[PDB]
């Protein structure tokens, strides 16, 4: 369940954060592939 | 990862299993007699441990 948080607007962030909720109980990582940008963010060793 | 690992309703890995029961019984029972006593549990049944 992703939400993108913008830098600024009272919360300066270093380049912004892609927030997400996940249901899995496994200690994995989450890839967020963005095909048009040909960019992908990854949360390595993401929290449950 | 204990809180992510749920077990079958009757398996050796379960806390409510007879293995778990055995584990508790031994852990406590073993100290009922002195280690140098002829009646010491481990002496009587070393295969148990």
């Amino acid at each position: 369940y992703p939400v993108y948080q913008y830098s600024g607007n009272t919360s300066g962030l270093n380049q912004g954060r892609l927030l997400f909720h996940r249901d899995t109980t496994y200690p994995s990582k989450v890839e967020a592939w963005i095909p048009g940008a040909k960019r992908s963010l990854t949360n390595q060793n993401a929290a449950i | 990862g204990r809180a992510s690992q749920y077990v079958a309703p009757g398996t050796v890995s379960s806390m409510f299993s007879p293995a778990a029961y055995l584990t508790e019984l031994y852990r406590e029972a073993r100290n009922l007699h002195a280690s140098d006593s002829v009646y010491y549990l481990d002496t009587r049944r070393p295969d148990l441990k």
